RNA sequence: CUCGAUGUUGGAUCAGGACAUCCCGAUGGUGCAGCCGCUAUUAAAGGUUCGUUUGUUCAACGAUUAAAGUCCUACGUGAUCU
């Protein structure tokens, strides 16, 4: 009663960590479905209270809700009460379940608008160099364009097949 | 295996040996091309100083080890064997090997200090009074250069110095 | 000349900060630091530490799932990795493909 | 009992046996056959 | 971490290389009007 | 600084160091080894 | 989660206290854990300034366990500062003088090099015995799993263990053993 | 209780009245201090457990002071006793058996002759001293042209570790 | 019967990807604690003649005492109880910026 | 390194340290009978003299001693002295 690769059971027979068995390919895809058309309904049915969403914009990742203020490090040529659209959600989440973009969720899944409330400049940075014992001194101050944003709506559809 | 029983009746001694019984290999081994115990059942470098129901097999009633004549180990694995029953003993995961100790001899009680992996005798070692340097560090022994082609699961390979 | 050169010590103490705070919240899941931020990118989830720390104390729901998520990918990995090919590949480890 | 390096027995009665956690010779025919490991 | 990934996937081993989630625009207007070009 | 021929073992350059590491010989190594078959 | 400023703020700050085992355990491993604790570092929350570190209870310190020869090896040098006064001694020796030495001073070098170090001290509590002051048994929240798993014993196995593991050899049957 | 091997048993508190001769059979002549037993008690008694050490404590008073130079808590103290306030207050370590009650009166006879005694008390004081006084030290010669340097310590340190030793002898309160 | 992680402490994570593979789904409602897993709350906590009236049982203690206690009543060292001059108590700002 | 100065022999005073130990302790060997020695292992807690000539460190000599150790400390120490 031991096949050719038995081992008696010792201390290092077999790895310390547990094995696993993943589900079944087939009924895993089947157990996929009723879970995006559960989470799908309750977008349909607005079972859902405030979103917060995480979105790529001017290089950097923002997670961001209704109502939140973000500040932008450049100007972006808009005039001040304009509207916009941040294209680029990576996630949106709610109380009861989140979506992941692979790696941008899609433009139909989710909208998320914002609108320019400011423009104007950074308070001034000091840019110092010194050397000790080579006369090597210089000073510069730059104010870097800045524009405050603020996040007005998060909406998400029914869009989960 | 045998037993040798002296019974001494008034003035004759009498000295005989009896043939007990004796424990048989289990059946169908996993690897019968194997040359010895070790690697007929494929537990070459699958083996640590704690796997005393291992390493019990080996070793006398009291602790001693036995001939590889005897057992049929290659000298690889029965100096393996060997340093594991010494650090398993003094480890204290053989309770029932004790040494044997004459008639009226009882030891006196002396500081219980729990160890592992432990290389040398206690008693042979001294302390590190002087590290030295990074770059020169008297380092601290831990378990057995013969364990270290022992299958490892990790990463980081097994640390024999600290 | 201090405020000018801490400029580069800010940035490298914050992503400093936000590793320690994800390696936290990673262990509270049983999930060490490499182990999440790897299999994250294998899924095409390309989080930046800054959110993944926010998320953590902000979202710990949502930071459970990415967790559940990476170790999901995880085992998958080892699951192909001991298969001669025969496997296909896993759910999770699709790529999805651009041009 | 004199240290040395190079540990050799110099009559067939002298036995090397590692005490203490080094080699030594000892001779009971000679005792001045006597050695430690330095 | 994962630039060895990316590069066996056939993507740039930094993910603010080529690809979607640098090159798309940014931001868009509120009625549908596409925003100028970045200028990255 | 030292002549390239010294009486002691003289330093090398770290990256002659690494070098030397990296281009050691490595035996084959058997799968099963001999002595544990027939 | 809906509740007042206040009490946010004080959940998540708060301390907790955790019990930690030191049986047959090496004083490194545990001092690894409760350095960790002790910091703060297991939160998400963690900052140096933020003071969320939490208390530390070790029980059974008596009965660490090092691995290796480091009971005899292993050297705890300190100077009292008078000419004379260097003084050096073994793991074994400081043990049995002060059985919480060892591990409170495996921690000690562990916790940052810095003026908040002696105020982690403060929240580490260590006992040699199972013995634990009521008070400090009445705040524990959670019990740390042991870093080594200890090693069983020959008279710890079942039989079923036993017969379990195959017989690897025949002896012979005329042999004295 | 009688006496057992390993008892220690309370001491005393007295006085020191001076010194005498006194020779012995042989006629060796040997100096001794007469100490006088002035009004000494058993003031307090405190168990193994709650002492913080490994044995019971005694706590003994002698001689009688002023009530009216006391502090209020040790007069309330004295109040309890029903005995007046003792100048000294020494604890003696005994074992369990040795307890006696506070308020127990002491007497000389409590030892005997032939016994050996340990004797503590503070010394005479003599203020601040130089190194001669105080360590014994040789100092320096009086002529040959030293300037003013004859009673000082002279080298208090190696140059090189740039510091003083703690514990280094040096002048002060004897 | 696989789980990625254990489901009974924080949320119950269920992992699904779109029919087109490109958004993975996360439902993660909570899990309440169970009435099972609690402790009952502890509520609970002569004929005299005289009226029992506060009694302040404040006794003022030294710094050094009072120090002692603070440190032992709130597991710190000593350093953080002593005063600290006028130069370090003016230049604390007394009107701090607030986010929320 | 120091010359907009890091005071240069021996001694006095006080000594900190190493052990490759002069004495005292514990051991192995001996061409170790004993008494004395020689050699090696271990040991740095404690100790290690007073004089005549010489500026001397040294050296010689007188008389002792259980022994009159070898060295480092800016060839320890002059904001302490000479
Ligand atoms: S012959 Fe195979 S392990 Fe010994
Ligand atoms: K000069
Ligand atoms: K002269
Ligand atoms: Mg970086
Ligand atoms: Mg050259
Ligand atoms: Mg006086
Ligand atoms: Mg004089
Ligand atoms: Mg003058
Ligand atoms: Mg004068
Ligand atoms: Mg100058
Ligand atoms: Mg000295
Ligand atoms: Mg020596
Ligand atoms: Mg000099
Ligand atoms: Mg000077
Ligand atoms: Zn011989």
């Amino acid at each position: 009663s031991y096949l050719p690769g038995y081992v008696p059971k010792t201390s290092l027979s077999s790895p310390p960590w547990p094995e696993v068995v993943l589900p079944d390919p087939v009924e895993e895809t089947r157990h996929h479905a009723e879970v995006v058309k559960k989470v799908n309904e309750m977008i349909v049915t607005g079972q859902y209270g405030r979103l917060f969403a995480v979105v790529h914009f001017a290089s950097r990742q923002w997670k961001v809700t209704s109502e939140d203020l973000i500040l932008i490090g450049n100007e972006l040529d808009l005039a001040c009460g304009e509207r916009i659209r941040l294209e680029k959600v990576l996630l949106v989440g709610a109380d009861n379940f989140t979506l992941l973009g692979k790696p941008l969720l899609g433009k139909d899944l989710v909208r998320v608008e914002a609108t320019v409330i400011e423009k104007t400049e950074s308070w001034p940075r000091i840019i110092m160099r010194f050397r000790k014992r080579k006369n090597f001194k210089k000073k510069r101050i730059v104010t870097t364009p800045q524009t405050v944003l603020r996040i007005n709506s998060i909406e998400i559809a029914p869009c989960l097949l | 295996f045998r037993e040798v029983v002296e019974t001494q009746e008034g003035k004759t001694t009498i000295i005989e040996g009896r043939i007990t019984a004796t424990p048989k290999e289990s059946p169908n081994p996993p690897n019968p091309s194997g040359q010895c115990p070790i690697c007929r059942w494929n537990l070459k470098h699958k083996y640590n100083y704690d796997d005393v129901l291992l390493l019990s097999q080996f070793i006398r009633p009291h602790g001693g080890m036995l001939p590889r004549k005897i057992t049929g180990l290659c000298q690889e694995e029965h100096r393996k064997i060997e340093e594991c029953v010494k650090m398993a003993h003094r480890a204290g995961l053989l309770p029932n090997h004790r040494p044997r100790l004459p008639e009226g001899v009882v030891p006196k009680s002396k500081p219980q200090l729990n160890r592992y992996l432990t290389r040398w005798a206690p008693g042979s070692v001294k302390p590190i009074y002087k590290k030295g340097p990074r770059w020169n560090r008297v380092r601290m022994p831990v378990g057995s250069p013969l364990l270290r082609d022992n299958v490892c699961y990790s990463r980081t390979p097994w640390k024999l110095y600290h | 000349v201090k405020c000018t050169k801490a400029r580069y010590l800010k940035k490298k103490n914050m992503r400093t900060l936000w590793i320690n705070r994800i390696t936290a919240a990673s262990q509270e899941h049983g999930l060490k630091y490499p182990a999440l931020i790897g299999n994250l990118v294998k899924c095409q989830v390309e989080l930046n530490r800054k959110v993944l720390a926010d998320l953590a104390i902000y979202e710990p729901k949502t930071f459970k799932s990415l967790a559940a998520l990476a170790s999901r990918r995880r085992h998958e990995g080892f699951a192909a990795a001991l298969g001669d090919g025969k496997e296909p590949e896993g759910i999770f480890s699709r790529v999805v493909q651009y041009h | 009992f004199k240290n040395k390096t190079v540990l050799k027995k110099r009559c067939k009665d002298c036995y090397l046996v590692k005490r203490r956690g080094r080699w030594y010779v000892y001779c009971k025919t000679h005792p001045r056959h006597k050695q430690r490991q330095m | 971490a994962g630039g060895q990934w990316r590069l066996q996937q056939g993507l740039a081993a930094n993910p603010s290389g080529y690809g979607p989630l640098t090159e798309l625009p940014d931001w868009s207007y509120a009625d549908g009007r596409p925003a100028p070009p970045m200028k990255g | 600084g030292s002549k390239a021929v010294t009486r002691h073992r003289r330093v090398m350059h770290f990256q002659r160091q690494k070098l030397m590491a990296v281009t050691e010989y490595i035996p084959p190594k058997p799968a099963i080894h001999p002595s544990c078959l027939p | 989660s809906s509740f007042s400023r206040a009490p946010q703020q004080w959940a998540t700050f708060a301390r907790i206290w955790y019990l930690l085992d030191g049986k047959m355990q090496p004083p490194g491993k545990l001092a690894a854990m409760a350095s960790i604790r002790l910091q703060g570092l297991h939160k998400p929350v963690y900052h140096a300034l933020s003071d969320c570190g939490d208390h530390v209870v070790i029980m059974n310190t008596r009965h660490i366990a090092f691995s290796g020869n480091k009971w005899e090896q292993k050297v705890y040098s300190s100077h009292t500062g008078y000419p004379g006064g260097f003084r050096q001694v073994t793991a074994a020796q400081l043990h049995l003088r002060d059985p919480v030495a060892i591990v409170k001073l495996a921690i000690y070098g562990m916790l940052p090099k810095n003026l908040h170090r002696r105020t982690m001290m403060e929240r580490l509590h260590l006992f040699p015995d199972e013995y634990i002051p009521e008070d400090i048994l009445k705040n524990l929240v959670e019990e740390l799993p042991q870093p080594r798993k200890i090693p069983k014993r020959l008279d710890e196995y079942t039989q079923e263990e036993i017969d379990a593991f195959p017989r690897l050899w025949t002896p012979p049957e005329d042999y004295r053993l | 209780h009688p006496w057992e091997p390993g008892s220690f048993r309370v001491g005393l508190i007295a006085l020191k009245l001076g010194m005498m001769p006194l020779w012995t059979k042989d006629g060796q002549k040997h100096v001794v201090t007469l100490l006088q037993v002035q009004d000494c008690h058993v003031l307090k008694y405190t168990s193994k457990e709650n002492c913080n050490g490994k044995m019971a404590t005694l706590s003994v008073g002698g001689k009688t002071v002023s009530r009216f130079r006391k502090a209020t808590s040790i007069l309330e103290f004295y109040r309890e006793l029903g005995l007046p306030p003792k100048q000294t207050v020494k604890i003696f370590n005994i074992t369990d058996n040795a307890a006696i009650k506070p308020g127990t009166p002491l007497y000389a006879a409590h030892f005997r002759p032939g016994q050996y005694v340990d004797v503590t008390a503070k010394t005479i004081g003599k203020g601040f001293q130089g190194v001669m006084k105080r360590w014994g030290f040789k100092g320096q010669p009086a002529t040959h042209g030293q300037t003013k340097t004859h009673r000082r310590p002279g080298a208090v340190a190696t140059g090189d570790i740039g510091r003083v030793w703690p514990g280094t002898k040096m002048p002060g309160k004897m | 019967t696989y789980s990625p992680l254990p489901d009974d402490y924080n949320c119950n994570v269920e992992l699904a990807l779109t029919s087109d593979g490109r958004t993975i789904v996360c439902y993660h409602p909570s899990v309440d604690i169970p009435y099972e897993h609690t402790k009952p709350i502890p509520r609970p906590d002569h004929d005299q003649v005289l009226k029992t009236r506060l009694e302040e049982k404040v006794e003022h203690l030294e710094e050094g005492p009072m120090i002692e206690q603070l440190s032992k009543m709130f597991f710190t060292t000593k350093h953080r109880w002593y005063p600290h001059g006028r130069y370090h108590r003016c230049r604390k700002n007394l009107n701090p910026p607030k986010d929320r």
